[PDB]
Protein backbone atom coordinates (compact mmCIF):
# COMPACT_ATOMS: atom_id res chain seq x y z
CA UNK A 1 0.00 0.00 0.00
CA UNK A 2 2.76 2.24 0.67
CA UNK A 3 4.69 1.41 -2.45
CA UNK A 4 1.23 2.38 -4.30
CA UNK A 5 0.91 5.77 -2.55
CA UNK A 6 4.32 6.66 -3.44
CA UNK A 7 3.61 5.87 -7.05
CA UNK A 8 0.32 7.12 -7.47
CA UNK A 9 1.61 10.57 -5.79
CA UNK A 10 4.45 10.54 -8.55
CA UNK A 11 2.74 10.24 -11.16
CA UNK A 12 -0.25 12.39 -10.30
CA UNK A 13 3.12 15.27 -9.82
CA UNK A 14 3.99 13.84 -13.14
CA UNK A 15 0.96 14.76 -14.89
CA UNK A 16 0.92 18.65 -13.63
CA UNK A 17 4.77 18.54 -14.72
CA UNK A 18 3.54 17.55 -18.30
CA UNK A 19 0.81 20.17 -18.54
CA UNK A 20 3.57 22.73 -17.99
CA UNK A 21 5.60 21.42 -20.82
CA UNK A 22 2.90 21.58 -22.97
CA UNK A 23 2.07 24.85 -21.77
CA UNK A 24 6.00 26.00 -22.49
CA UNK A 25 5.38 24.55 -26.28
CA UNK A 26 2.64 26.31 -26.59
CA UNK A 27 3.87 29.62 -26.22
CA UNK A 28 6.66 28.67 -28.14
CA UNK A 29 4.51 28.11 -30.85
CA UNK A 30 3.31 31.32 -31.19
CA UNK A 31 6.18 33.32 -31.14
CA UNK A 32 7.61 31.32 -33.93
CA UNK A 33 3.84 32.03 -36.12
CA UNK A 34 4.23 35.33 -35.28
CA UNK A 35 7.88 35.14 -37.22
CA UNK A 36 6.56 33.37 -39.99
CA UNK A 37 4.32 36.02 -40.45
CA UNK A 38 6.73 38.54 -40.58
CA UNK A 39 9.02 36.46 -42.96
CA UNK A 40 5.47 36.09 -45.13
CA UNK A 41 5.14 39.88 -46.05
CA UNK A 42 9.23 40.27 -45.82
CA UNK A 43 8.89 38.10 -49.08
CA UNK A 44 6.05 39.59 -50.28
CA UNK A 45 7.74 43.17 -50.47
CA UNK A 46 11.09 41.67 -51.72
CA UNK A 47 9.18 40.59 -54.54
CA UNK A 48 7.52 44.17 -55.28
CA UNK A 49 11.55 45.40 -54.89
CA UNK A 50 12.57 42.50 -57.58
CA UNK A 51 11.65 44.06 -60.78
CA UNK A 52 13.79 47.68 -62.01
CA UNK A 53 10.94 49.33 -62.83
CA UNK A 54 11.15 50.61 -59.13
CA UNK A 55 13.34 53.79 -58.94
CA UNK A 56 15.78 53.78 -56.05
CA UNK A 57 13.98 56.16 -53.83
CA UNK A 58 10.98 53.60 -53.69
CA UNK A 59 13.73 51.10 -52.92
CA UNK A 60 14.97 53.17 -50.20
CA UNK A 61 11.53 52.77 -48.44
CA UNK A 62 11.59 49.06 -49.74
CA UNK A 63 14.88 48.95 -47.69
CA UNK A 64 13.46 50.81 -44.56
CA UNK A 65 10.30 48.35 -44.23
CA UNK A 66 12.72 45.48 -44.55
CA UNK A 67 14.98 46.77 -42.07
CA UNK A 68 11.56 47.34 -40.00
CA UNK A 69 10.55 43.93 -40.46
CA UNK A 70 13.80 42.62 -39.29
CA UNK A 71 14.03 44.65 -36.07
CA UNK A 72 10.78 43.34 -35.58
CA UNK A 73 11.64 39.21 -36.12
CA UNK A 74 14.64 40.68 -33.25
CA UNK A 75 12.76 41.72 -30.64
CA UNK A 76 10.57 38.94 -30.84
CA UNK A 77 13.35 36.30 -30.81
CA UNK A 78 15.29 38.20 -27.70
CA UNK A 79 12.68 39.12 -25.49
CA UNK A 80 9.53 36.59 -25.59
CA UNK A 81 10.11 34.48 -23.32
CA UNK A 82 8.34 32.02 -20.55
CA UNK A 83 8.40 31.76 -16.65
CA UNK A 84 11.36 34.23 -16.76
CA UNK A 85 12.97 31.51 -19.27
CA UNK A 86 14.44 33.28 -22.97
CA UNK A 87 13.41 30.29 -24.87
CA UNK A 88 13.93 31.50 -28.52
CA UNK A 89 17.18 33.78 -27.48
CA UNK A 90 19.71 31.13 -26.45
CA UNK A 91 20.05 27.96 -27.93
CA UNK A 92 19.56 24.93 -25.21
CA UNK A 93 18.01 21.49 -24.40
CA UNK A 94 15.55 21.88 -21.72
CA UNK A 95 13.91 18.05 -19.94
CA UNK A 96 10.55 16.91 -18.77
CA UNK A 97 9.82 15.01 -15.73
CA UNK A 98 7.14 12.61 -16.79
CA UNK A 99 7.31 9.71 -14.35
CA UNK A 100 7.73 8.62 -10.84
CA UNK B 1 10.16 42.95 -18.67
CA UNK B 2 12.29 46.49 -18.27
CA UNK B 3 14.25 47.99 -21.36
CA UNK B 4 11.69 47.05 -23.90
CA UNK B 5 11.20 49.94 -26.58
CA UNK B 6 9.73 50.93 -29.76
CA UNK B 7 11.10 53.98 -31.28
CA UNK B 8 9.03 56.20 -33.35
CA UNK B 9 11.00 58.97 -35.31
CA UNK B 10 9.82 62.82 -35.88
CA UNK B 11 11.34 64.66 -38.12
CA UNK B 12 10.54 68.45 -37.82
CA UNK B 13 9.07 69.37 -40.74
CA UNK B 14 8.02 73.30 -41.63
CA UNK B 15 8.97 75.32 -45.01
CA UNK B 16 12.23 75.91 -43.54
CA UNK B 17 13.79 72.36 -43.33
CA UNK B 18 11.80 71.13 -46.76
CA UNK B 19 13.78 73.62 -48.78
CA UNK B 20 11.91 77.06 -49.80
CA UNK B 21 11.55 78.91 -46.52
CA UNK B 22 10.80 81.64 -49.74
CA UNK B 23 9.21 80.69 -53.06
CA UNK B 24 9.86 83.82 -55.84
CA UNK B 25 8.11 82.97 -59.27
CA UNK B 26 7.64 86.71 -60.34
CA UNK B 27 11.57 87.47 -60.50
CA UNK B 28 14.91 87.06 -57.15
CA UNK B 29 13.18 83.59 -58.65
CA UNK B 30 14.57 81.02 -57.62
CA UNK B 31 16.99 79.05 -60.42
CA UNK B 32 15.69 75.86 -59.65
CA UNK B 33 11.51 75.71 -58.70
CA UNK B 34 11.32 72.37 -59.81
CA UNK B 35 14.27 70.03 -58.10
CA UNK B 36 13.62 72.25 -54.99
CA UNK B 37 9.92 71.34 -55.08
CA UNK B 38 10.36 67.57 -56.25
CA UNK B 39 13.16 66.84 -53.67
CA UNK B 40 10.43 68.37 -50.73
CA UNK B 41 8.20 65.92 -51.49
CA UNK B 42 10.60 63.08 -51.78
CA UNK B 43 11.58 64.28 -48.40
CA UNK B 44 7.67 64.22 -47.13
CA UNK B 45 7.36 60.85 -49.16
CA UNK B 46 10.34 58.91 -47.48
CA UNK B 47 9.33 60.38 -43.61
CA UNK B 48 5.91 58.87 -44.87
CA UNK B 49 7.51 55.30 -45.97
CA UNK B 50 8.75 55.73 -42.11
CA UNK B 51 5.74 56.05 -40.36
CA UNK B 52 4.09 52.78 -42.64
CA UNK B 53 7.42 50.75 -41.39
CA UNK B 54 6.06 51.67 -37.96
CA UNK B 55 2.61 50.98 -37.80
CA UNK B 56 3.64 47.78 -39.52
CA UNK B 57 6.06 46.72 -36.68
CA UNK B 58 3.47 47.96 -33.95
CA UNK B 59 0.66 45.87 -35.16
CA UNK B 60 2.82 42.90 -35.22
CA UNK B 61 3.90 43.67 -31.74
CA UNK B 62 0.41 44.31 -30.57
CA UNK B 63 -1.26 41.15 -32.17
CA UNK B 64 1.81 39.22 -30.91
CA UNK B 65 1.20 40.23 -27.34
CA UNK B 66 -2.15 39.61 -27.30
CA UNK B 67 -1.54 35.93 -28.68
CA UNK B 68 1.11 35.44 -25.86
CA UNK B 69 -1.02 36.71 -23.06
CA UNK B 70 -3.81 33.67 -23.80
CA UNK B 71 -1.38 31.38 -23.44
CA UNK B 72 0.53 32.78 -20.48
CA UNK C 1 1.56 31.62 -10.49
CA UNK C 2 2.54 34.57 -8.83
CA UNK C 3 4.78 35.79 -11.46
CA UNK C 4 2.50 34.77 -13.85
CA UNK C 5 0.55 37.06 -12.73
CA UNK C 6 2.49 39.87 -13.36
CA UNK C 7 3.37 38.75 -16.51
CA UNK C 8 -0.06 38.75 -17.91
CA UNK C 9 -0.72 42.23 -16.66
CA UNK C 10 2.11 43.66 -17.49
CA UNK C 11 2.04 42.02 -21.58
CA UNK C 12 -1.98 43.14 -21.42
CA UNK C 13 -1.00 46.91 -20.17
CA UNK C 14 1.91 46.76 -22.35
CA UNK C 15 -0.61 46.39 -25.53
CA UNK C 16 -2.95 49.06 -24.52
CA UNK C 17 -0.10 51.61 -24.53
CA UNK C 18 1.61 50.39 -27.68
CA UNK C 19 -1.91 51.55 -29.17
CA UNK C 20 -1.02 54.74 -28.31
CA UNK C 21 1.87 54.49 -30.91
CA UNK C 22 -0.57 53.61 -33.74
CA UNK C 23 -2.72 56.25 -32.24
CA UNK C 24 0.05 58.77 -33.14
CA UNK C 25 1.42 57.01 -36.32
CA UNK C 26 -1.71 57.49 -37.97
CA UNK C 27 -2.46 60.98 -36.77
CA UNK C 28 1.34 62.05 -38.26
CA UNK C 29 0.10 60.20 -41.54
CA UNK C 30 -3.05 62.04 -42.08
CA UNK C 31 -1.05 65.84 -41.17
CA UNK C 32 2.05 64.91 -44.17
CA UNK C 33 -1.15 63.70 -45.84
CA UNK C 34 -3.12 67.18 -45.96
CA UNK C 35 0.75 68.28 -46.30
CA UNK C 36 1.06 66.79 -49.44
CA UNK C 37 -1.98 68.19 -51.14
CA UNK C 38 -0.15 71.92 -50.74
CA UNK C 39 2.59 70.69 -52.27
CA UNK C 40 1.46 68.80 -55.44
CA UNK C 41 -0.73 72.09 -55.92
CA UNK C 42 2.91 74.43 -55.61
CA UNK C 43 4.39 72.07 -58.08
CA UNK C 44 1.65 72.10 -60.61
CA UNK C 45 1.15 75.96 -60.21
CA UNK C 46 5.50 76.70 -60.79
CA UNK C 47 4.75 75.20 -64.22
CA UNK C 48 2.19 77.31 -64.73
CA UNK C 49 3.88 79.95 -63.95
CA UNK C 50 7.04 79.52 -65.67
CA UNK D 1 5.20 55.41 -21.90
CA UNK D 2 6.63 58.26 -23.81
CA UNK D 3 3.17 59.17 -24.97
CA UNK D 4 1.90 60.27 -21.27
CA UNK D 5 1.91 64.11 -20.36
CA UNK D 6 3.95 65.30 -17.28
CA UNK D 7 0.63 65.54 -15.36
CA UNK D 8 0.02 61.88 -16.35
CA UNK D 9 3.25 60.35 -14.53
CA UNK D 10 2.01 62.99 -11.60
CA UNK D 11 -1.22 60.99 -11.44
CA UNK D 12 0.70 58.26 -11.57
CA UNK D 13 3.02 58.77 -8.82
CA UNK D 14 0.12 59.73 -6.82
CA UNK D 15 -1.08 56.54 -7.11
CA UNK D 16 2.18 54.63 -6.71
CA UNK D 17 2.49 56.65 -3.76
CA UNK D 18 -0.76 55.88 -1.95
CA UNK D 19 0.30 52.34 -2.71
CA UNK D 20 3.53 52.22 -1.30
CA UNK D 21 1.71 54.23 2.01
CA UNK D 22 -0.58 51.24 1.97
CA UNK D 23 2.42 48.80 2.40
CA UNK D 24 4.28 50.65 4.78
CA UNK D 25 1.19 51.38 6.96
CA UNK D 26 -0.25 47.29 7.09
CA UNK D 27 3.15 46.60 7.40
CA UNK D 28 3.52 48.74 10.60
CA UNK D 29 -0.05 47.76 12.18
CA UNK D 30 -0.60 44.29 11.62
CA UNK D 31 0.53 42.41 14.81
CA UNK D 32 -1.37 39.23 16.44
CA UNK D 33 -2.02 39.63 20.47
CA UNK D 34 0.18 42.81 21.20
CA UNK D 35 3.05 41.28 18.71
CA UNK D 36 3.82 43.11 16.00
CA UNK D 37 4.83 40.46 13.33
CA UNK D 38 6.33 43.24 10.58
CA UNK D 39 6.69 45.71 12.14
CA UNK D 40 10.58 44.65 13.36
CA UNK D 41 12.52 41.81 12.36
CA UNK D 42 12.87 38.97 14.61
CA UNK D 43 12.41 35.28 15.55
CA UNK D 44 9.25 33.88 17.76
CA UNK D 45 9.66 30.30 19.57
CA UNK D 46 7.15 27.62 20.25
CA UNK D 47 6.79 24.86 22.26
CA UNK D 48 5.98 21.23 20.94
CA UNK D 49 7.51 19.20 23.42
CA UNK D 50 6.76 18.06 26.95
CA UNK E 1 14.41 61.66 -10.47
CA UNK E 2 13.17 58.39 -12.20
CA UNK E 3 14.32 55.37 -10.84
CA UNK E 4 16.84 53.64 -13.12
CA UNK E 5 15.16 49.55 -13.31
CA UNK E 6 11.83 50.30 -12.00
CA UNK E 7 10.50 46.90 -13.29
CA UNK E 8 13.97 44.61 -12.01
CA UNK E 9 13.42 46.60 -8.32
CA UNK E 10 9.92 45.29 -8.38
CA UNK E 11 10.66 41.73 -9.74
CA UNK E 12 13.03 41.73 -6.70
CA UNK E 13 11.01 42.78 -4.12
CA UNK E 14 8.30 40.24 -5.54
CA UNK E 15 10.86 37.66 -5.19
CA UNK E 16 11.49 38.57 -1.54
CA UNK E 17 7.45 38.54 -0.52
CA UNK E 18 7.64 35.02 -2.43
CA UNK E 19 10.49 33.61 -0.20
CA UNK E 20 8.72 35.19 3.10
CA UNK E 21 5.34 33.40 1.61
CA UNK E 22 7.40 29.96 1.19
CA UNK E 23 9.06 29.68 4.27
CA UNK E 24 5.64 30.27 5.87
CA UNK E 25 3.80 27.72 4.15
CA UNK E 26 7.23 25.31 4.93
CA UNK E 27 6.55 25.99 8.54
CA UNK E 28 2.78 25.52 8.57
CA UNK E 29 3.33 22.33 7.32
CA UNK E 30 5.72 21.26 9.88
CA UNK E 31 3.40 22.66 12.72
CA UNK E 32 0.69 20.63 11.64
CA UNK E 33 2.57 17.71 11.37
CA UNK E 34 3.99 18.27 14.54
CA UNK E 35 -0.18 18.36 15.80
CA UNK E 36 -0.95 15.26 14.56
CA UNK E 37 1.66 13.33 15.82
CA UNK E 38 1.67 14.47 19.41
CA UNK E 39 -2.10 13.54 19.23
CA UNK E 40 -0.99 10.24 18.51
CA UNK E 41 1.59 10.02 20.44
CA UNK E 42 -0.80 11.39 23.33
CA UNK E 43 -3.19 8.51 22.33
CA UNK E 44 -0.96 5.98 22.64
CA UNK E 45 0.39 7.07 26.10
Amino acid sequence: ANRFTSNIKGLTQAARNANDGISVAQTTEGALSEINNNLQRIRELTVQASTGTNSDSDLDSIQDEIKSRLDEIDRVSGQTQFNGVNVLAKDGSMKIQVGA
Amino acid sequence: NDGQTITIDLKKIDSDTLGLNGFNVNGESTSDPLAALDDAISQIDKFRSSLGAVQNRLDSAVTNLNNTTTNL
